[PDB]
């Protein structure tokens, strides 16, 4: 499923807040947030 | 974003406040330990100072 | 009783009202420095644990 408007879903129904993306922290289990595509680094 | 956690911290500055026992005679220092918090479960503490990191 | 169990009683977890007696007492700052020193009995919840 999908998470709410204030949550960004990484993978496998685990979502983090919008400010928690590209903030030097792999909060998610799949670490999809800091990937070169979403972060660009 | 890393910048989202520092939007309200750019408006703040360090300060010099007194603290006892720099060396021997209770200085006025840029580092001033205020409100040490030690209520965790593995000896991890949080220290608030006057400097900005 | 300021040191036993109910020295900080709040009606719910986010209540604006808060009853708290802790025997707080303000002392004189000394020798020409700026600080506010106080004196109070330690926590009754910590003593309960
Ligand atoms: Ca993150």
């Amino acid at each position: 499923p999908t998470c709410g408007a204030h949550e960004f879903q990484c993978s496998t129904s685990s979502c983090i807040p919008i400010s928690w993306v590209c903030d030097d922290d792999a909060d998610c289990s799949d670490q999809s947030d800091e990937s070169l595509e979403q972060c660009g680094r | 974003d890393l910048d989202t956690h520092f939007t309200q911290y750019k408006l703040a500055r360090p300060y010099i406040a007194d603290c006892p026992n720099c060396g021997h005679s209770r200085c006025d220092s840029p580092i001033a330990i205020e409100e040490v918090r030690g209520d965790a479960h593995a000896g991890v503490i949080r220290i608030q100072t006057s400097a900005m990191f | 009783k300021a040191g036993s169990f109910g020295d900080l009683q709040s009606r719910t977890s986010t209540s604006n009202d808060l009853y708290a007696n802790t025997n707080l007492k303000l002392q004189r700052p000394q020798a020409g420095i700026v600080h506010t020193p106080f004196t109070q009995v330690p926590s009754g919840f910590e003593r309960w644990k």
